[PDB]
Formats: structure tokens, C-alpha cells, sequence
């Protein structure tokens, strides 16, 4: 639908063809879609806790997790042993 | 690497803390008075709670995890009374006889082991609620003998039933030179016990804390439940790294491996700034800090002679910056005195507000607070050396506490007095070769 919106914007000014008014186009058009698009970023795709749990695992940004992770993984860590079930 | 932790009171100088304590972190968490969330539950935020505290039910009712020991039931009801719901009385107990009541070292010291399947069922029971536990914690008062008798069993039958665990107690002993006469015996036995678990404590003669009540609080009348809320800030910030961890802290291990190097050297000097829990600073983040090191805020007897640290342990919370606080610490460690043997690195956290507290309408108003190991600190129980030197040097009052069968002979109570007194002086002993450098020599040098 938002195309169908923009599509007519842009169609209409067919007769003016490439000009102010189509920049003024472009220039609102790429605001809604960057604003909807952090939106569902973030409301559907969880992009921020995402953003934030990477940095609490692999960045270690929470130690709780480390710790249990390595306490109920010291015997899979300490067997020397390569393929572990 | 940490875990769960049940906390005890034991005497009524627990609860009446422990209802500071338990109010305080009932706001930290949105847990109210029937122990259930306060909040809309909106699922954001891990730390919520706090695992290692409570035992979350259907009702979002969040159980403590403690046992209330008293030899008073009033007090343990009172609490109970307060926390309508939210203290579950199936883990309390009372520890009394009216007639050994009265009598602090009897009453402490006979149901230590009289009544100790009474005191280790609870513990026993919760301690085996989870898999992953760290520890315990006390809230007691040397000069209560009820805690002094069944801390000194406990801490001694943990010390066998759970041998890697943590068990640790914040005591407070009231600042009185000659009420502590009665006290010569419970107070200095605490210690016999409490020498013998490096976990066990962080101490406090309530001293300044009185004082600090009767300047801050507008009530110049100090009492004990006027004072209660300077020692519940100073309990519930310690944990702050437990209940809203990061990176270093955690847990208890944790922080005791960074404060603690010595065992032998486990006892700790309290301090902080401003707090809200009954408070706005209006400094940088650099500037609260370090007045924790300035003994006119210092929870205990003040002024200290020149004191020599072993360590110091530091949690700041709020808008904190790291370059501002380097103004601190440099001039901390202009403050801070040692031998190179306890030239360690202090070690100082950052902290959060908790999320429940009201909205902070100045984030640079930053708190914090300060635990030092320091050789001056023998000096907070001053009183009680007092009052025992007079008393143990002379062989006063063998059993005329009534000594429940246990050292009945008198040489037998000067035996067991004895080696309260061997405790007073080796902790001292072990607080001076910690001033030395040589120390290090002793193992490094020699083989
Ligand atoms: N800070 C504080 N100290 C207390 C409280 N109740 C008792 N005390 C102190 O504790 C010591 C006596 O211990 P108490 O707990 O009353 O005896 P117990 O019941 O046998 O353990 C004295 O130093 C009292 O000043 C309290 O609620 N708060």
C-alpha cells in the first residue's frame, strides 16, 4: 500500500518529470520507509534486545550466563576429547 | 562460581534490621508487602529479580529465601506482621524458654545445640531447594547471645555439612561501655567462632550509625529503629552486583576473591553516601566516593589511628564515568596506606539503581558505598574488650550464667574463656603481621 501511495505521488508529477517536487518526493518517501522499517526492526524482528544480547553472549556482557554455562560445562570442557556427544 | 543464597536472623536484632532490609528490597524489586510484583508485567529487563533471593510462585509472589530466628517470638511475629504475606512463616522459629531468655549466653549457647535439628531443618530444607547454591547470610549482634549461641553452632556445622559454601553474617554489636559487661561472654565467644570462618563477616559497633541517624533523619532521637535504615542501605547496596550483575560481580565468590586474600582477615569496616532508603548528593561521580573514606560517615567508632589496609572494596551506582572517577581513585591511593604486602589492587564496581526505585530526577546523583579490611578495626568492639579484659583476666562469673552442662567445672569454662581470649589477641596478632613487608618474604624467600 505504500507503494500504491508513492506510485501515485511520483506518477503525478509524470509532467514534470525529474524536478523539485520529485525530490521533495524522494526525500519524504525515504523518511516514512526508513522510520517504518526501524520500527518493525525492532517490534517484529527484536532488533535491539538482539543488538543487546549479542553483546551479553558472545561480548559477555552478562557474567551470570558465563558462569553457569562454564559450571554445568566443566566436564564437557574439561574432557579433553574431541567429540563430545 | 555463585549461586543461590538464603539469608537468617538470628536474634531480634535480625528483625528488626530484617524488616528494614526486607522493605528495602520489597521496593528494589516492585515485590510489596504480600511479597507479589507490583508492576504491570511488561516481560523486559532479565534482572527482575533476583534468583539468588527469592522463589518466585504463580502469584509473581516472590519468597524469601530466609529463616527468622529469635528467642523472642514477639519480634519474629512483629516482622511477620509487617511483611503481611511476604515473610512465609514455615521458616521461622523461636528459640526459647521465658526463664533462658533473659540470660543472654544460656539462651544462645544451650539451643546452639539443644535445638539444632530445629535450627538445621530449616536450613536444611531450603539449602536443598536448588542445585546451584552459593551461601548464607546472617543479620546478628554479638551481644545477642541468642545469635551468638546458634550462629557458633551453625557456623561451625556448616563449616562441616557444607564445606564449599559461603556462610557470612553482618553484626551488629550496640555502642555501650558498660552494658556490655553482662556481654563479656557471649560477645567474645562470637568472636572465638567467628575467627574461624574467613566468609563470616562484616562488623559494626552501630557507633556512627547512631549518630549519622540522629544528623540525617529529622529525628535527633536515636534509637535502634531510627538507626536500622542506615544499616539497610548499607546490607542491600551490597548485593547490588547480585542482583543487577555485570561483568566482575556476581556473587559472593567473586567478591571474596577479590577482598578478602588473607582468611585469617575477614572482618570488615563499613561506609556510605547519601541513600534513599527512608539522599541526593549533589556531587560528581568522583567526589561521593570519596567521602566513603572519611570516618565521620564511617559506621563505626570513627576516627581511626592511622589505620594500615589490607584491601578496600568499592560499589558506585548512577550516571558514573570512569574518567571522573579517576580523580578518586588517584586520590584514594594517596589516602590509602599499606605495606607492598597489601599493595592490591583496590578493586571498586559500578552498580545500578534498580529499576523499581522512583524515577531518579538527577541521574549524576550518585551514591555508593565502601568495605574496608583495615588493622583498626579490633577497635569496634572496643567496649567489649573493655569490659572482658576485666572480667576473663580475673576468672569472673564462672558459670554463674548457668552453663548449660557444657564446661560445668569452672576450669573448664576458664578453658573454653581462655581460648575466646587467644582469639581476641591472635586477630590482633595476625592484624599487625599484615602491616609488615617481610610477610611476603617468609614464603618467597625462604622455601
Ligand atoms: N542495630 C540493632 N541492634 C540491636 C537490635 N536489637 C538488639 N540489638 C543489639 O544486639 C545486642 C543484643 O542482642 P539481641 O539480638 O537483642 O539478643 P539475642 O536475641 O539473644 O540474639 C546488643 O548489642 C543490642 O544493642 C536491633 O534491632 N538493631
Amino acid at each position: 500500500e505504500f507503494s500504491k501511495k508513492y506510485h501515485v505521488l511520483y506518477q503525478s508529477n509524470s509532467y514534470r518529470g525529474i524536478s523539485t517536487n520529485f525530490f521533495e518526493i524522494i526525500n519524504d518517501q525515504y523518511s516514512e520507509i526508513v522510520n517504518h522499517t526501524n520500527q518493525i526492526l525492532n517490534q517484529k524482528f527484536h532488533y535491539r534486545d538482539v543488538v543487546f544480547a549479542l553483546k551479553n553472549i558472545l561480548l559477555m556482557g552478562k557474567s551470570d550466563f558465563m558462569d553457569a554455562l562454564i559450571e554445568k560445562a566443566n566436564d564437557i570442557l574439561a574432557t579433553p576429547s574431541d567429540s563430545l556427544p | 562460581m555463585g549461586g543461590e543464597i538464603i539469608t537468617l536472623q538470628a536474634g531480634q536484632c535480625g528483625n528488626h534490621v530484617g524488616k528494614f532490609l526486607w522493605s528495602q528490597l520489597a521496593k528494589e524489586h516492585a515485590i510489596g508487602t504480600d511479597g507479589l510484583s507490583q508492576l504491570p508485567d511488561s516481560s523486559t529487563e532479565r534482572d527482575d529479580d533476583t534468583k539468588p533471593f527469592f522463589r518466585e510462585n504463580s502469584r509473581n509472589k516472590f519468597t524469601p529465601r530466609a529463616i527468622m530466628m529469635d528467642s523472642e517470638p514477639s519480634v519474629i511475629a512483629d516482622v511477620e506482621n509487617t511483611f503481611r504475606g511476604f515473610f512465609d512463616p514455615r521458616n521461622t522459629w523461636v528459640a526459647s524458654d521465658g526463664a533462658s531468655a533473659g540470660n543472654s549466653w544460656a539462651n544462645g549457647y544451650d539451643i546452639g545445640t539443644r535445638n539444632q535439628d530445629d535450627i538445621l531443618n530449616k536450613i536444611d530444607k531450603e539449602i536443598d531447594s536448588t542445585d546451584n547454591f552459593e551461601g548464607f547470610q546472617l543479620l546478628h549482634s554479638v551481644a545477642g547471645g541468642t545469635g551468638s549461641g546458634l550462629g557458633s553452632n551453625l557456623l561451625e556445622a556448616l563449616c562441616d555439612r557444607y564445606p564449599k559454601k559461603i556462610l557470612t553474617t553482618y553484626s551488629v554489636f550496640p555502642a555501650r561501655s558498660s552494658e556490655v559487661v553482662v556481654q563479656s561472654y557471649n560477645t567474645i565467644l562470637a568472636l572465638r567462632r567467628l575467627i574461624e570462618d574467613s566468609d563470616a563477616t562484616v562488623v559494626f559497633d552501630n557507633a556512627s550509625l547512631l549518630n549519622i541517624s540522629g544528623k540525617v533523619f529529622r529525628n535527633p532521637n536515636i534509637d535502634l529503629q531510627h538507626t536500622n535504615q542506615l544499616i539497610s542501605t548499607i546490607i542491600s547496596s551490597v548485593t547490588n552486583s547480585i542482583r543487577f550483575p555485570s561483568y566482575m560481580y556476581s556473587s559472593m565468590s567473586s567478591i571474596y576473591s577479590t577482598l578478602i586474600p588473607s582468611p585469617e582477615l575477614h572482618f570488615l569496616s563499613p561506609s556510605f553516601t547519601p541513600f534513599t532508603s527512608d539522599a541526593h548528593k549533589g556531587h560528581s561521580s568522583y567526589d561521593v566516593m570519596l567521602d566513603l573514606l572519611d570516618p565521620s560517615n564511617s559506621l563505626v567508632s570513627t576516627a581511626m589511628n592511622n589505620p594500615t589496609y589490607f584491601n578496600v572494596y568499592n560499589t558506585i551506582i548512577g550516571n558514573v564515568e570512569p574518567r571522573q572517577i579517576s580523580r578518586a581513585m588517584t586520590k584514594l591511593q594517596q589516602r590509602i596506606k599499606f605495606p607492598s604486602w597489601s599493595s592490591s589492587a583496590m578493586h571498586v564496581n559500578i552498580g545500578r539503581r534498580s529499576p523499581y526505585l522512583p524515577l531518579q530526577p538527577n541521574e549524576n546523583e550518585v551514591s555508593g558505598m565502601m568495605l574496608s579490611n583495615m588493622s583498626t578495626v579490633v577497635n569496634v568492639f572496643e567496649n567489649a574488650c573493655n569490659t572482658f579484659d576485666k572480667v576473663f583476666a580475673k576468672g569472673a562469673f564462672l558459670n554463674n550464667y548457668n552453663v548449660g552442662d557444657l564446661f560445668q567445672s569452672m576450669q573448664n569454662v576458664q578453658d573454653e574463656f581462655a581460648e575466646s581470649r587467644e582469639v581476641v589477641q591472635s586477630l590482633m596478632e595476625d592484624y599487625v603481621a599484615a602491616e609488615q613487608d617481610s610477610y611476603l618474604d617468609d614464603v618467597l624467600v625462604d622455601d
